[PDB]
């Protein structure tokens, strides 16, 4: 009874201690996801690590813009990854189309093609703002599997 | 040439949109079967692949009906 | 015994499968002269690899004109690598 | 026979604290801080890795072909594992009748640990890559070979307790001086990403780093030794972990400092030019028991 | 010594003389009443005579070129192209093609 | 003439042809290569649809360039490239679809 | 005038002697209009032949151009000719830019820059794409800014910026990504186009 | 203006011939760029974790938006549609009407979130100064729904940002 609740919390705390994105270079976001790198702001080995891989990384983050072009692209990566799979769309671009939007090649909100857990509103989203969606990450597994 | 109609004409009425037994040698496809500028020609390139042969764009045009089709097929 | 420690090892390596397979529940032909030369060249390393074993109680005047020999035919072999072996 | 499980159970805990010290010596290398949110310096991560990926973390094979794939492990942890084996140490667990012999064919036939990964995939797109990366590990080991007989022809047979008492005032490194160079290349190039790089795939990285280690003992072997001391096995044990550590420090610098060398100018630096560098030292260190007398 | 671009730095004087004259023969063979042959050939005249009074001086080359020979050289091995390029179609001598529809402000 | 585009009046229409038999090739291969996806029968029956619309021919401007168009929409699976069952698929498989009727149409109320 | 004027005509007057050069070879086959304003040329050509004019100012004896680097297009509904593809050159060994126009409507086919320049062709590729103009005589002419299931030509002023095939869903289908959804959030359309005229001198009579 | 970057053999005879083929033969160069490592990782990294540390920032910086109002109760927005039409992504929709009787200060006023590039073009293009962009970093939502800003509301809740703002304006009127 008391060890089936503390048991739970220890598998949650596994992904609370590390967590693998994937590196997309898909934006000028990706500049500032290059910044999570550059010691002065790091999650790098608090949690992240930018050995990436399609297949053994738990996170995919969704760096900014995306094409008509990168719509099939990006969701055949999202089939590749393990069930526990979290995503984030860092960036305004990757939130619904910060800019263009009602142009006719970019993908407006990135849910129509991959469903999002976890927004960062920022464009050039401050690596100050970018260390709460990798925080806020670890805080938002709480409970998985009671029965 | 011998036994080259009976090769043509069992591969013509196997295909799909065309009649078994209202058409068959000397009528023409286009004026006589019932067909498309486009669908026409279409079933006289499936019969050049059951052949061995592979007919040019020039002769295409010329060739409609399975008695002329025959003597096309000769080389 | 060799035995019992060998079989230990891959025992509980076997194990560590299973518990990620059943716990949870919901072209170019370049390449193949360098593996040919691999193999030629090991041959010649297995003649030579009896040097500090053998070298014990037989002559050395008779072994030195003898363990040198193959060496040097072993560069022979890397010499003719040398005209034009390819892009690789 | 207890000492097999206390040579595995402290060595699996070895490659799984290894996560701290390949990314937070490599860190300070980077300027970047490592691990220290998990634990008090990061402690709790290296075992949090092993949460992760075992139990939680499910499969999707490719194409799964009966035997296969779930076989590949097997062969990667077991042959890794069973290096430990014929290790001198102070005192080595059932010593070989030749002990060097059993170090290079165990490497040897680590090799199988990359090819049937590349026979698990169904896909044209991964066997070239694959087959790209046995050529990495079986060209070195050619000259790893060669520069382990130069070693031995200078004094000892293939028994590695012997090559502990050889090295009782001076190291191997003086003599053995270009030869101690190969060791820090030639040992990089099975599978340690540094001047070459290419559930079931997580347990690739405790047998690939485990390799790490096992070379970094058998150069401290071959060419490190300092004091024997057969009375005090408690000075031994000490001495002997630091000189390891330090050629850690060096696996973990290439790693970071240098870029990659291209795969085809891998083979210009080996075959090319090391083939030949290597074999007239290997003339040199046949006439040397001859030249004076060296035989053990 | 060798020049910065791919084309070698090749000690060779008179290679200039050869391209400069054989180019003015060209242009004399169809166009005559053309504007074409009548500004080229005054501009050509003038560069030959300073290859004639300077030789193998840097100050020679320095004239509408200063980047040694090497780039004066590539000026005159793509002016034969050019000028027969310039005879085989006829542009130059003859002007009868229609006029554009009356629109140019935006 | 001006202006030239390829081909002259008759010469266009047997362009097409040529363009036909290239596409008719394709569709059984696109299966096996690419994806079952739907049928080889109902891949066939996808192209005689799609020049039915095209079908017009008034001047040979207006047909040369869709022959470069129809060699270049339909040549996006010849040379083998990427689209992963999304790109070059023609057929709506969400269309609703509406009908032309004013039964139909207005009852839903559009426009 | 001291922070109201950029800079000074004195070039304005040796530009202009360009503007006769050219001209004094009097060619109704490729000269037409010259246009020169703000230390800058313009010329535009007859379609029947572009490739002997861009052979020219490649090498000469009087101005060396070489590079035929940057090349635009224009769409405008105006005039009976609809498009204006545009050629950006620029000199290295003279330091001068002048400009190379196309007045005709090819919607019928133009001839290709490709033989007298390498990189012409990929921008060849992109006025093809966004404007729907082909090159006659073009190696490798490949779709690059449009999608693969693209209809149309993407930057055309008669279609709107939204366009036909936009929204992409996932949904019902296991891993067919949709596209025959159309429908999008509304673009404001402001109508801030103010009253007077902005500039004499441009104004043209009726 | 030319710096030229060959160096036109450095190796000529004999002495500057061997150092050249030394560093070829072993290494030397590889244990020099070995030492540029060792030093660098000895000296003290700038990190922060940000938890506990926080970075560097400005007076002037732009983050989420919330309006401002005056010292004494009433909406400082005025309602003009003049941010509405500067804004690049159009994130900025406005609907006027009249507030009971007299005043006349909006009704619908949502800022997109989904949109929005972050400009400061909203901030200069106001009259009354009511968009003020504050110092934010704060926002990860579930939904675009929870993304995307209401009725001001939401943006009136700024009152906690407010007392930043109201600080950081005294260093923006007579810019820097
Ligand atoms: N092909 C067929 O098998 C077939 C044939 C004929 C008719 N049908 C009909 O079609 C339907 C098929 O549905 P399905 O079997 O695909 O559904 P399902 O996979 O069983 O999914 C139902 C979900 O609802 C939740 N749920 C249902 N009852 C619950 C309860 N009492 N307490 C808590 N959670 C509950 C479950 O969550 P948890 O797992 O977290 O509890 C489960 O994830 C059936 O209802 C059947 O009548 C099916
Ligand atoms: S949100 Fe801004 S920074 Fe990020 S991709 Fe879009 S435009 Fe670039
Ligand atoms: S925010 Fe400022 S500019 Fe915009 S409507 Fe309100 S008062 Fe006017
Ligand atoms: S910051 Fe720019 S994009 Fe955002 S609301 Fe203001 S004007 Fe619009």
């Amino acid at each position: 009874e008391y060890v089936v609740a503390k048991l739970d919390d220890l598998i949650n705390w596994a992904r609370r201690s590390s967590l693998w994105p994937m590196t997309f270079g898909l934006a000028c976001c990706a500049v500032e996801m290059m910044h999570m790198a550059a010691p002065r702001y790091d999650m790098d080995r608090f949690g992240v690590v930018f050995r990436a891989s399609p297949r053994q990384s738990d996170v995919m983050i969704v760096a900014g813009t995306l094409t008509n072009k990168m719509a099939p692209a990006l969701r055949k990566v999202y089939d590749q990854m393990p069930e526990p799979r979290y995503v984030v769309s860092m960036g305004s671009c990757a939130n619904g189309g910060g800019y263009y939007h009602y142009s006719y090649s970019v993908v407006r909100g990135c849910d129509r093609i991959v469903p999002v857990d976890i927004y960062v509103p920022g464009c050039p989203p401050t690596a100050e703002a970018l260390l709460y969606g990798i925080l806020q990450l670890q805080k938002k597994i709480k409970r998985e599997k009671r029965l | 040439l011998e036994g080259i109609k009976d090769r043509v004409l069992y591969v013509l009425k196997l295909y799909d949109k065309i009649d078994p037994e209202k058409l068959s040698v000397n009528s023409h496809f286009m004026k006589d079967l019932g067909l498309d500028s486009l669908d026409q020609v279409e079933i006289i390139m499936a019969m050049e692949d059951e052949f061995g042969f592979e007919i040019p764009d020039i002769d295409a045009e010329k060739l409609m009906c399975p008695q002329e089709i025959v003597d096309y097929i000769a080389d | 015994n060799l035995m019992l420690a060998l079989l230990t090892n891959f025992t509980l390596a076997t194990l560590l499968v299973i518990i990620a397979f059943w716990l949870p529940q919901l072209f170019s032909m370049k390449f193949f002269l360098v593996a040919i030369t691999f193999l030629l060249f090991d041959l010649e390393i297995a003649l030579l690899l009896p040097l500090p074993w053998a070298s014990q109680t037989a002559n050395l005047n008779t072994m030195l004109t003898m363990a040198l020999f193959l060496i040097i035919l072993l560069a022979v072999s890397l010499a003719y690598e040398w005209t034009q072996k390819g892009l690789e | 026979m207890i000492n097999i499980l206390m040579l595995i159970i402290p060595i699996l805990l070895a490659v799984a604290f290894l996560t701290l010290v390949e990314r937070k010596v490599l860190g300070y290398m980077q300027l970047r801080k490592g691990p220290n949110v998990v634990g008090p310096y990061g402690l709790l991560q290296p075992i949090a890795d092993a949460i992760k990926l075992f139990i939680k973390e499910p499969l999707r094979p490719a194409t799964s072909s009966a035997s296969m794939f779930i076989l590949a492990p097997i062969m990667a942890l077991g042959l890794a594992l069973t290096m430990w084996i014929p290790l001198p140490m102070p005192y080595p667990l059932i010593n070989m009748n030749l002990g060097v012999l059993f170090m290079l064919a165990m490497s040897s036939l680590a090799v199988y640990s990359i090819l049937w990964s590349g026979w698990a995939s169904n896909s044209k797109y991964a066997l070239i890559g694959a087959l790209r990366a046995v050529a990495q590990t079986i060209s070195y080991e050619v000259t790893l070979a060669i520069i382990l007989l130069s070693v031995l022809l200078m004094s000892g047979s293939f028994t590695l307790s012997t090559l502990i008492t050889t090295q009782e005032q001076m190291w191997l490194i003086l003599p053995a001086w270009p030869l101690a160079m190969m060791w820090f290349i030639s040992t990089l190039a099975e599978t340690n990403r540094a001047p070459f790089d290419l559930g079931p795939f997580a347990l690739f990285f405790m047998a690939e780093y485990a390799n790490i280690i096992m070379m970094n003992i058998f150069t401290a072997i071959l060419f490190l030794g300092t004091s024997h001391n057969p009375h005090m096995p408690e000075l031994y044990t000490i001495n002997f972990t630091i000189k390891s550590l330090l050629l850690t420090m060096s696996f973990l610098w290439i790693r970071a400092s240098y870029p990659r060398f291209r795969y085809d100018q891998l083979m210009h630096l080996l075959w090319k030019n090391f083939l030949p560098l290597t074999l007239a030292l290997c003339m040199w260190h046949v006439s040397l028991p001859i030249l004076t007398s060296g035989i053990p | 010594t060798g020049l910065v671009g791919l084309a070698v730095c090749e000690t060779p004087h008179e290679r200039l003389k050869i391209l400069y004259t054989k180019i003015l023969d060209v242009l004399g063979h169809i166009p005559k009443n053309a504007a074409y042959r009548k500004y080229t050939e005054q501009i050509t005249n003038e560069k030959l005579s300073m290859v004639k009074a300077e030789p193998d001086v840097k100050k020679l080359e320095e004239r509408l070129q200063g980047g040694q020979i090497e780039e004066v050289i590539l000026q005159a091995e793509n002016e034969l192209s050019l000028a027969r390029k310039m005879i085989q179609w006829k542009p130059w001598e003859p002007l009868v093609e229609e006029p554009p529809a009356s629109q140019w402000k935006w | 003439v001006k202006p030239i585009f390829s081909r002259d009046m008759n010469e266009a229409k047997r362009r097409v042809r040529e363009l036909y038999r290239a596409w008719y090739r394709e569709v059984p291969n696109t299966v096996h290569l690419f994806q079952l996806d739907i049928s080889v029968k109902q891949g066939r029956d996808k192209v005689r649809e799609m020049f039915k619309k095209n079908a017009h021919i008034t001047d040979p401007r207006v047909v040369d360039l869709l022959v470069i168009k129809g060699k270049m929409e339909l040549e996006e699976t010849i040379k083998v490239w990427k689209q992963r069952t999304h790109v070059m698929r023609f057929f709506h498989e969400t269309e609703a679809p509406r009908p032309k009727d004013f039964l139909s149409k207005f009852y839903v109320g559009h426009d | 005038r001291p922070t109201v004027r950029p800079r000074n005509d004195v070039a304005h007057k040796q530009l202009s002697a360009f503007g006769e050069y050219v001209a004094e070879i009097l060619p109704k086959y490729v000269q037409q209009v010259q246009v020169s304003c703000f230390n800058e040329l313009e010329i535009c050509i007859h379609p029947d032949g572009v490739i002997p004019v861009l052979t020219f100012l490649r090498d000469h004896s009087n101005a060396q151009f070489k590079s035929l680097a940057d090349l635009t297009a224009v769409d405008i509904p105006t005039r009976q000719n609809r498009f204006e593809i545009v050629y950006n050159l620029l000199s290295l060994r003279f330091n001068s830019r002048i400009r190379v126009k196309t007045y005709t409507d090819e919607l019928t086919p133009i001839e290709s820059s490709v033989p007298v320049y390498k990189a012409a062709n990929w921008y060849e590729r992109e006025i093809w794409d966004m404007f729907g103009v082909f090159f006659a005589n073009h190696p490798d002419l490949r779709r690059i800014l449009t999608d693969y299931g693209f209809e149309g030509h993407p930057f055309r002023k008669d279609f709107p910026l939204s366009g036909y095939v936009e929204l992409r869903y996932d949904d019902e289908v296991k891993r067919v990504v949709a596209e025959p959804v159309e429908l999008a959030q509304e673009f404001r359309k402001f109508d801030l186009n103010s009253p007077w005229e902005a500039f004499p001198a441009y104004r043209q009579p009726p | 203006t030319y710096k030229y970057v060959n160096l036109r053999e450095p190796s000529m005879d004999m002495k500057s011939v061997t150092d050249r083929a030394a560093q070829t033969l072993l290494w030397t160069e590889l244990i020099r760029g070995l030492g540029m490592t060792l030093s660098y990782l000895f000296r003290e990294p700038a990190t922060i974790n940000y938890p506990f540390e926080k970075g560097p920032l400005s007076p002037r910086f732009r983050g989420e938006h919330a309006l401002r109002r005056y010292p004494s109760g009433e909406e400082r927005c005025i309602a003009c549609k003049l941010c509405e039409a500067v804004c690049p992504a159009q994130a900025i929709t406005i609907e006027a009407e009249p507030r009971a009787d007299g005043s006349r200060r909006t009704t619908r006023y949502d800022i997109d979130m989904t949109k929005c590039i972050y400009c400061g073009f909203c901030q200069e293009a106001c009259p009354v100064d009511a968009i003020v962009e504050g110092p934010n970093f704060e926002f990860s939502t579930e939904t675009h729904e929870e993304l995307l800003y209401n009725k001001e509301k939401l943006l009136n809740n700024g009152d906690k940002w407010e007392a930043e703002i109201a600080a950081n304006i005294q260093a923006d009127y007579l810019y820097r």
